[PDB]
């Protein structure tokens, strides 16, 4: 009988999923376009934990030294230290991840962290660590700008949808919401430098990756 | 329960008693019919002692009725209520006067203002199961159980966090949702037809949902989200719920030789 | 019907139905002698001829999505990208 | 005692009704929503201990943007009657109440049923509309329910942007009954097109949309 009643939906060629009279079932596949085979259980770092720890993770103040940031991690640590054009985007970031963080705790209201996602970030944090040879104490090339556009910048790749128009430039808003929030979680700025210690070829490679990987796994259209 | 009130037992225990249904026919331990014909005094020695004790036009047929205690005093209830429940009943054509709750025989009796012995015999039988002491319909066997409950802690993590929880046999969604002191927003059932009656479409597919999910994790298997999503998506596109059977999809239009 | 070039608005990759039902025909062609567009470096089996083509886009065919409407897409598989 | 509760389930009710018209957009501030049981009958019941609901309706208009949105919105008379049952002649009074002073739409609360005289009574006055409610239905807001998501009218220049976004006849969207009753806590019509918001587990937030058939 399930076979039956569900055997026409297909997946069509703008994401609906429609039946054979071309009905729409819903506007994306499985609300967010993705096939089920490239999903993987990931953990969302921003739901859980004490806020303290959440600070103590995430936060990063040049101009201020209750979370400062050590500069041996990078280069231009010395002379970042009390900048005023940087010290506005960590907030800026940091005011992202706090609206996440309050975000998920409304979509799941149990504070459970491992979600099945598309891309698997750690094994491609990795795969750039090994590949290029990640000398820890040493210090990287890597300046805050680049970061924090760096991952602002990249979500807009992100194309589950392409059309133009208003209608769908907010679908794909919404298809990405999710899996942005863990993309900025792992790669808030002080993950970055301070735990994963990636190098300007380590990141752009790790941007890059996460780029292609992303763009495979969403649904084919035609996939029954 | 309402959110402050969240593991407190004891205002857990009167909501308990504000839903569950109670019949008199669950409280008493039998029925009765005399013929003590004087009003006033009666042949029984104790119902005289009451009737002054009250008295202080009707018929002759004394219908008395006794009640347990343990009974009376599970899902306890005080007479008082009982009696008026009685005399708002039917009318104050059917006098009554029912012993104290101090009394060690709890004891409730009655009369009336052809022959009667089978109307007032009929009388009981609407007393026994027509009257509703307290509670809604169809609410048996309202069972209190703990749950824990993740929530967030002042610190900010989440921490778990016991509260307890009126399950319940039988099902009467709207009714229940309004009395008062539960909280009304997170009330569930696991019959999604009503609350696609009550709470409409979207919650009864979010509901459907839910079921489906129970069936298939109950027993340790793990499908992926949006297997399942789709399905119910399907079930509820039109409005309302539709089976998976020959009247569900098959009496859509989609083609005959489909 | 024929949404403009510029108006494309599907997907600019190959899905894995166009790639086999690509190779399928052009192999199918193959098979019936149909000249072929690549260097066969001692191939001889036209899947993997037809492999070959499309590894260096040499397929001269096009690709027409239908939409749901009716309406419809049109690329040619040098254009789409192969994973 | 039962006074009391009939107050405070007659207070609930009022509140969503309040709230009801709210989100259909018209103006109702903020904090008038909250009015506490004791001063609702420090308001509207009588100090016998009584409630008053003949004075207990009211009327409200449609918000500054909503005419923005939806032009054609016009004002609208909220009423409560107190005869149990309600028959011709109380209805007979409304449907011209509503047509004398000419709202765009008018709500009628009532307390235990409708005699089907007035049953007919309804669908009289266009391009006035009448909607009743029995006020056991109202003593709590279904909309606040954890499984309900937010639902959203859709402008019918938005339905007809959404329709050619996606290329869609109206038969084939997902569809909603107008009995149900969060197409009736907004007054749907046939042929309007609601946005239902969900949080999605597979990618946090995800839009979807029915039509009033």
């Amino acid at each position: 009988r399930l076979v039956k009643a569900l055997e026409d939906i297909m997946v069509h060629y703008d994401n609906t999923t429609r039946n054979s009279l071309g009905n729409v079932i819903q506007f994306i596949y499985g609300e967010d376009g993705m096939d089920a085979a490239h999903i993987e259980k990931q953990s969302l770092d921003t739901i859980g934990g004490s806020d303290a720890a959440f600070e103590k993770r995430y936060r990063v103040d040049l101009l201020n030294t209750d979370h400062t940031l050590d500069p041996s991690l990078l280069e231009s640590g010395s002379e970042i230290l009390g900048d005023l054009k940087l010290q506005v985007l960590l907030d800026e970031e940091y005011k992202q991840l706090v609206k996440d963080r309050k975000f998920l705790r409304e979509v799941f209201v149990d504070g459970e962290a491992n979600w099945p996602l598309p891309v698997n970030i750690r094994r491609i944090i990795q795969n750039a660590q090994q590949t290029f040879h990640i000398d820890h104490t040493k210090p990287s090339d890597l300046t805050i700008k680049d970061i924090v556009l760096g991952v602002k910048d990249l979500q807009e790749n992100l194309l589950v949808l392409r059309g133009k128009n208003e209608i769908i430039q907010n679908a794909q808003r919404d298809a990405v919401t999710l899996f942005c929030c863990l993309l900025r979680s792992r790669l808030a700025t002080r993950r970055v430098l301070q735990e994963y210690r990636l190098t300007k070829q380590a990141f752009d490679w790790v941007l890059s990756n996460i780029e292609a990987q992303f763009l495979r796994s969403v649904v084919h259209p035609g996939e029954m | 329960l309402e959110p402050g009130h969240a593991a407190d037992q004891e205002q857990a225990k009167l909501i308990r008693s504000a839903i569950e249904h109670t019949t008199l026919k669950s409280v008493t331990i039998a029925s009765e019919i005399y013929y003590d014909p004087d009003p006033r005094s009666t042949v029984i020695p104790e119902d005289e002692e009451i009737i002054q004790l009250h008295f202080s036009q009707q018929s002759p047929w004394l219908l008395r009725l006794e009640l347990d205690r343990a009974a009376m005093n599970d899902k306890d209830l005080t007479m008082g209520q009982v009696g008026e429940r009685i005399k708002q009943t039917f009318k104050n054509d059917l006098f009554v006067i029912w012993s104290e709750d101090n009394d060690e025989k709890l004891i409730i009796r009655c009369r009336v203002v052809a022959e009667e012995d089978h109307m007032l015999k009929k009388i009981e039988n609407t007393m026994l199961e027509n009257i509703t002491l307290r509670g809604v319909e169809n609410i048996e066997r309202v069972v209190m159980m703990k749950y824990d409950r993740k929530v967030p802690s002042p610190t900010g993590e989440y921490v778990k966090e016991p509260e307890w929880v009126l399950e319940t046999d039988g099902v009467n969604l709207s009714e229940v949702m309004t009395v008062p002191g539960i909280d009304p927003t997170r009330i569930y059932t696991n019959s999604f037809i009503d609350i696609m009656e009550v709470l409409g479409i979207e919650a009864g597919r979010a509901a459907l949902y839910k079921e489906v999910y129970n069936v298939i994790a109950s027993d340790g298997s793990y499908v992926n989200y949006r297997h399942m999503a789709l399905l119910v998506d399907v079930m509820t596109t039109q409005g309302g719920l539709t089976s998976v059977t020959r009247h569900g999809f098959n009496r859509s239009n989609t083609g005959a030789l489909m | 019907k024929a949404i403009p070039k510029d108006q494309r608005a599907t997907t600019p990759y190959m899905t894995k139905y166009e790639r086999a039902r690509i190779l399928g025909t052009r192999a199918l062609q193959i098979s019936m002698n149909a000249p072929v567009f690549v260097d066969l470096e001692g191939e001889t089996d036209p899947l993997r001829i037809a492999m070959k083509e499309l590894a260096e886009k040499k397929i001269p065919l096009v690709i027409r999505r239908y939409l749901p409407d009716g309406s419809f897409e049109d690329w040619s598989v040098e254009e789409l990208i192969v994973d | 005692q039962e006074n009391e509760r009939n107050i405070s389930r007659l207070w609930r009710a009022f509140r969503t009704v309040k709230e009801m018209v709210k989100d259909r957009g018209y103006f109702i501030t903020q904090e008038e929503v909250e009015l506490p049981l004791e001063d609702f009958k420090a308001k509207y019941c009588d100090s016998m201990g009584r409630p008053q609901r003949k004075m207990m309706s009211f009327q409200a208009n449609p918000t500054e943007e909503s005419i923005s949105k939806f032009p054609d919105m016009g004002s609208l008379w909220v009423e409560f009657c107190d005869e149990p049952s309600v028959g011709v002649k109380t209805m007979k009074t409304f449907v011209i109440h509503i047509q004398e002073k000419n709202f765009q739409t008018g709500i009628f609360v009532y307390q235990n049923n409708i005699t089907p005289s007035a049953m007919k009574l309804v669908p009289s006055i266009p391009p006035a509309t009448i909607e009743t409610f029995n006020e056991a239905a109202l003593v709590v807001n279904i909309t606040h329910h954890e499984l309900v998501p937010k639902h959203i009218r859709l402008s019918s220049d938005e339905k007809r942007e959404l329709l050619k976004r996606y290329r869609l006849k109206e038969s084939q969207l997902p569809r909603i009954q107008r009995a149900d009753p969060v197409a009736l806590y907004l007054g749907l019509k046939r042929g309007e097109v609601v946005k239902i918001i969900r949080k999605s587990e597979t990618s946090g937030r995800y839009a979807s949309y029915r039509i009033c058939m």
